[PDB]
C-alpha cells in the first residue's frame, strides 16, 4: 500500500540530491536538528552555481574552440568574472595557469 | 640513503619559467636564491602539517587528501585533487 | 569489488546536459567540480552551524541559509541565489 | 650576419608563451628528491604518493607565481622594471608572513 | 536624523593623526579623498555583514556580538567586546 | 624672531606622541554619524549600541594604520618620504581587495 | 531578577595571582583575555573536529587535540605546550 | 553513601573548569562524542598560554611602573613575541595601538 | 638475593620520559644524577635545620624551605622552582 | 573497610617519592617535628632542577648525535649555563673534562 518512490530532487524539480546532503549536514556536525528546506535551499544554490560557471567555461571552450571542457577554461572563466574572483581570490586550480596579461609599462613603445 | 642538496635542483631556467609565468621580463642574478629560501620557507610549513595530518591517521605514506587539508588550513586552498 | 565512493560527477553531468547539450568534460575538471562542490558546501555549511550557534538555536534551517549566502555569496549573485533557491522552496512546500 | 633579437623581445615571447600555456614549469623529480629530502628533517622515512608531489607542486607554484605578480606591482611602482630581492621582502612582509 | 555628507565628518587632520600613527612622515593633500573612499569600502562591507546578521536575529538594534562575527568572518578579528 | 622647527621634526613628535598614545583619534559623534548614515542605505531605521560603535572605531583605526604601514612600506621602498594615491592602490592589490 | 553570562573572569584572575599575586587587573583586558581565550578555544576545536571527520571518527579524542596543537601553534608553543598537556593528562589518568 | 565532592579542575590539578570546557566542547557540536582527556587536555594548553601572556603582561606592566594591565601593554606583548604574533597576526586589540616604530629614513640626517 | 640499596634511579627515569620518551640513560651518569639530588638535598635539608634552628622552631615547613632555596639557588631557576612548589603545595593542599 | 591506598606523590602529582623523603628528613636529623609541605616543596624543587638539567642533557645529547646520555654531555650542559655554574662552581664530574676553551692570544694569526 506504499505510494511510489519519488525522489526530493524532483519534488524541488532540481537534479542535485537532497537525500544525500540532508546525509552530508546530518554527519557533517553543524547543528543536530535539521530543517527540510535548507538542504534543498543549499542544493539549488550550488545547482544554479554550477549553471554559470558551466556557461562560462562553455562559453570559453567554445571561444578556443574546444567542445570536451580543460581546467585552462575554468581558470580563465573564473579569474574573468569578478564576484566570482572576489569569492575565488585565495583558491588555486591545478594544471590552470591565469590570465594573459601584461603591464603596459612591460609593452615596448 | 639521505640527501643534503636538492636545493639547487629547482635550477635558474625553471624560475625563469616561473618569472615569465610571472610577467617578469628582467630577473636579477640575486633572485634565484632567495626565492629559494622562500619556497624553502613555503615548503616546510606546509610539510609539517601534512606529515602532522599523515602521523595522527598512524600512516607512513602520506596522502594527497592532507596536503589539501594542509593548503587549505593555511589559506591556499586547492581545486583539483580533493576525492 | 570495493567499497562505494561518493561523487558529484553525473549530477554536475545532468547540470552540463541542461546547459549545453554538445559538450564534454575532462576528468581533472571534473576532480576540480567535485573539490569546488565540496569547499563552498562546506562554508555554507559552517556558516549554519556558527550562525545556528549565535543565536542560541537548536535546529538549523533555511532563514540562516538565506543570511549565509547573502554574507558570503557576494551581491547579484547571491540575490539570484535567492531567487532559484526561494521558488525552490516554493515547489519543496507544494511537493 | 646572424639574426639577433633586442633583449626584452624574446622575454616578451616568454611571458606570452608560458602564460598562454598551463604545463608544469619545474623538472618534477629533482622537486621529488628536494620534497622528500625536506620531509626527512622531520620524521624518517616518509612515502609520498605521485598525486600528493603533483599536487603540492602546483600548490608551490600558484604560491611562486602570486609572489612574483605581486613584485611585478612592487616593481612598476618603483618605476623600474627588473625585480630584485628587496621587492620580494618588500612583498612577503605586506603579505605578511 | 538623514543625513548626506558625512564622508566629510573624518577630518583631515583626524587622517593625519591616523598616518601619524601609521608613522608617515609626509602626506599627501591627494591622499585623504581616497582614505575616505577606502574606509568608506570597508564600513559598507563590514557593516552590510553586519545588518545581514541582525535582521537574522530579528533585532531592529545593532548589536556589538554581530559586530565581532562580522569581522572575524573576513578576517580582521577584534577583541574586547564580549567574543 | 619666533621660534620655528623644521619640516618634519614636529611630525616625528607627535609620530612618538601618538605611538604611545592609544586613543581614538576619530572624533566620535561625525563617526557614528556617518555610520547610522551609511548604515540607513541596507535597511531604514538602525538603532546602534554604543559599545558596537567603538568597536567598529578602532576596526576602521586599526584596518587604515594597517594599510599605513603598508603605505610606509610602499613609499619608502620607493625612495620616497610623502604618500601617494597610487601607493594605497598598490598595497590594497597586493593584499587582493 | 536576572539571568547570566558566563566568562572565564575568574579563571584569569586566579591564574593572575599564581602567575604574579601583586599586581592588578582591567577589566577591559580581562574581557579582551575573555574573547582570546574564547577564540583559541574556537579555532582547537573546529580543527578537532576537521580531523575527527577526516579520520571519520565520530568521538573525540585528545589525541588529535594535540595533534591540532602542533597544528596552529609554532614551535617552541607547541612543544611546550604538549609538554604540559601531556603531563596533566598522566596526572588525570592517574586520577 | 556517596562520594566527597571534588572537582575534575583539581584532578587535573589546573585551574581552568574541566566541566564547563567539556559541555562546551558537548554543546559547541564538534563531534558525537567526547573523550574524557581531550577538555582536559584543550583547557590545560589554554591555561599554559594564559600562563606565558600573562607573564609578559606583568613584566610589561613593571617596564611601565603600574600594577594593574592595560591592554596596550597585551598589545606590546603580541607584538614584541614572534611566535605569539604569528598566532595572532589577523586579530587587532581594542586600544591596543601599535609599536614605537619608525623607519631609519624617516629620522635626520 | 641481597640486602635492598635504596637509589634514586628509577625516578629519574621517569621525569626523563616525561621530558625525552626517546634518550637512553649510562649508569655511571645515573650515578652523577643520584649524587645531584642528594647532595642538594643535603644543602636544603641542612639549611633547613639551621634556619629551624636561628628562629628556634621546631617543625620544618615549607615556608623556610622556600627561604633557603631563595638563599642558595640564585636568580630564575629558584623563582621557578618557587612557583612549581606553590602550586604543588596547593594542590597537595586539596589532597 | 579501609580505602584505597593512594600515594603522596600522586597527591602531589609528582615523580619523587615523598615519603622516602619524608623518611629521609626524620631520620636524616634535622628536627624532631616537621610539616607535611616541606618535603612535598622538596619534591617539587627537585623535580624541577633535575627536569631543566635533564633537558640540558637531552638537547647535549641529540647536538652530538648520541641517544644515550653520558657524563660529557652533563659536563657540556652544567658549564655552558653561568647560573648552574654559580650552583656548581665547586663540583667535579666524573669523566666530564672541560669546556672547549682556547684563550684567543693562545691562537695564531
Amino acid at each position: 500500500a506504499r505510494a511510489k518512490a519519488k525522489t526530493r530532487s524532483s519534488r524541488a524539480g532540481l537534479q542535485f540530491p537532497v537525500g544525500r546532503v540532508h546525509r552530508l549536514l546530518r554527519k557533517g556536525n553543524y547543528s543536530e536538528r535539521v530543517g527540510a528546506g535548507a538542504p534543498v535551499y543549499l542544493a539549488a544554490v550550488l545547482e544554479y552555481l554550477t549553471a554559470e560557471i558551466l556557461e562560462l567555461a562553455g562559453n570559453a571552450a567554445r571561444d578556443n574552440k574546444k567542445t570536451r571542457i580543460i581546467p585552462r577554461h575554468l581558470q580563465l572563466a573564473i579569474r574573468n568574472d569578478e564576484e566570482l574572483n572576489k569569492l575565488l581570490g585565495r583558491v588555486t586550480i591545478a594544471q590552470g595557469g591565469v590570465l594573459p596579461n601584461i603591464q603596459a609599462v612591460l609593452l615596448p613603445k | 640513503k639521505v640527501l643534503r642538496d636538492n636545493i639547487q635542483g629547482i635550477t635558474k631556467p625553471a624560475i625563469r619559467r616561473l618569472a615569465r609565468r610571472g610577467g617578469v621580463k628582467r630577473i636579477s642574478g640575486l633572485i634565484y636564491e632567495e626565492t629559494r629560501g622562500v619556497l624553502k620557507v613555503f615548503l616546510e610549513n606546509v610539510i609539517r602539517d601534512a606529515v602532522t595530518y599523515t602521523e595522527h591517521a598512524k600512516r607512513k605514506t602520506v596522502t594527497a587528501m592532507d596536503v589539501v587539508y594542509a593548503l587549505k588550513r593555511q589559506g591556499r586552498t586547492l581545486y583539483g585533487f580533493g576525492g | 569489488k570495493r567499497s562505494r565512493k561518493e561523487s558529484y560527477s553525473v549530477y554536475v553531468y545532468k547540470v552540463l546536459k541542461q546547459v549545453h547539450p554538445d559538450t564534454g568534460i575532462s576528468s581533472k575538471a571534473m576532480g576540480i567540480m567535485n573539490s569546488f562542490v565540496n569547499d563552498i558546501f562546506e562554508r555554507i555549511a559552517g556558516e549554519a552551524s556558527r550562525l545556528a550557534h549565535y543565536n542560541k538555536r537548536s535546529t538549523i534551517t533555511s532563514r540562516e541559509i538565506q543570511t549565509a549566502v547573502r554574507l558570503l555569496l557576494p551581491g547579484e549573485l547571491a540575490k539570484h541565489a535567492v531567487s532559484e533557491g526561494t521558488k525552490a522552496v516554493t515547489k519543496y512546500t507544494s511537493a | 650576419k646572424p639574426h639577433r633579437y633586442r633583449p626584452g623581445t624574446v622575454a616578451l615571447r616568454e611571458i606570452r608563451r608560458y602564460q598562454k600555456s598551463t604545463e608544469l614549469l619545474i623538472r618534477k623529480l629533482p622537486f621529488q628528491r628536494l620534497v622528500r629530502e625536506i620531509a626527512q628533517d622531520f620524521k624518517t622515512d616518509l612515502r609520498f604518493q605521485s598525486s600528493a608531489v603533483m599536487a603540492l607542486q602546483e600548490a608551490s607554484e600558484a604560491y611562486l607565481v602570486g609572489l612574483f605578480e605581486d613584485t611585478n606591482l612592487a616593481a612598476i611602482h618603483a618605476k623600474r622594471v627588473t625585480i630584485m630581492p628587496k621587492d620580494i621582502q618588500l612583498a612577503r612582509r605586506i603579505r605578511g608572513e
